[PDB]
């Protein structure tokens, strides 16, 4: 929760 | 690369960062 | 980084964050050496004593960052890894000898004001600048002190530290120091302080050549015993000494 979520496109 | 190690916001503009001079002064 | 300061914008445009996909967290620093290659410490990727052995799909690299935790929309670029290359003689069993690894990106990263590669040293620049007392610069998003109550920086930190005489490095520790390492930091009587700390490893130790006014990566943040302890020093992978391996990997797989 410390880090802002990154765009989902980089986790696909 | 041919352009390595030259920072767009510093060397490329002839601007110095706040502490690079400390490095230079140590190179005696 | 202990006893550093906030980086200026674009001060270290070769800075890379090694980022775990799940859980989403900072693992290590790293550096950009071309549009497709990132340099880091082998122990950031492989360290069996701690059950660490990441695969490409476990990781991302985030390039162009300043804020530690923010997603820096329109500034940072996030890249997937095509392949990890660990030095074949990286010694994770004993002393982290040859603590170096390369990561090839799946696609080239676009350079910008915030994203730009560092130079790797030639023999002459290394011989000239790797001298006791000469200062380099260490950057990272690691912890601000060895011990803290939940400590961590808002933005990239920077500290300039002098290279230390090899006998002093050796006499500061029980670990076997090799020619593939150098150490840096102030001595207890020197009046200034500073060190890398947890989360900084894998990032760069750079020097600005006074001959050609370019930044060279002389070291990789490798290991220390605590952070910023009196009489202790940080240890850095000697990049030039391992450059033939770097070149071999890039020549073969680039
Ligand atoms: C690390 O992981 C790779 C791939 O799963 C494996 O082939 C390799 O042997 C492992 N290395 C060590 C030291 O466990
Ligand atoms: N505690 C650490 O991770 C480190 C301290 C100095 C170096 Cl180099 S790495
Ligand atoms: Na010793
Ligand atoms: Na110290």
């Amino acid at each position: 929760g410390d880090f802002e979520e990154i765009p989902e496109e980089y986790l696909q | 690369e041919a352009d390595c190690g030259l920072r767009p916001l510093f060397e490329k503009k002839s601007l110095e960062d706040k502490t690079e001079r400390e490095l230079l002064e140590s190179y005696i | 980084i202990v006893e550093g300061s906030d980086a200026e914008i674009g001060m270290s445009p070769w800075q890379v964050m090694l980022f775990r996909k799940s859980p989403q967290e900072l693992l290590c620093g790293a550096s950009l050496i071309s549009d497709r290659w990132v340099l880091t410490a082998a122990h950031c990727l492989l360290y069996p004593p701690w059950d660490k052995n990441f695969t490409e799909n476990d990781l991302l690299v985030r390039i162009g960052k300043h804020s530690r935790t923010r997603y820096e929309r329109n500034i940072e670029k996030i890249s997937m890894l095509e392949k990890i290359y660990i030095h074949p003689r990286y010694n994770w069993r004993e002393n982290l000898d040859r603590d170096i690894a390369l990561m090839k990106l799946k696609k080239p990263v676009a350079f910008s004001d915030y994203i730009h590669p560092v130079c790797l040293p030639d023999r002459e620049t290394a011989a000239s600048l790797l001298q006791a007392g000469y200062k380099g610069r260490v950057t990272g998003w690691g912890n601000l002190k060895e011990t803290w109550t939940a400590g961590q920086p808002s933005v990239l930190q920077v500290v300039n530290l002098p290279i230390v005489e090899r006998p002093v490095c050796k006499d500061s520790t029980r670990i076997r120091i090799t020619d593939n390492m150098f150490c840096a930091g102030y001595k207890p009587d020197e009046g200034k302080r500073g060190d890398a700390c947890e989360g900084d490893s894998g990032g760069p130790f750079v020097m600005k050549s006074p001959f050609n006014n370019r930044w060279y990566q002389m070291g990789i943040v490798s290991w220390g015993e605590g952070c910023d302890r009196d009489g202790k020093y940080g240890f850095y992978t000697h990049v030039f000494r391992l450059k033939k391996w770097i070149q071999k990997v890039i020549d073969q797989f680039g």
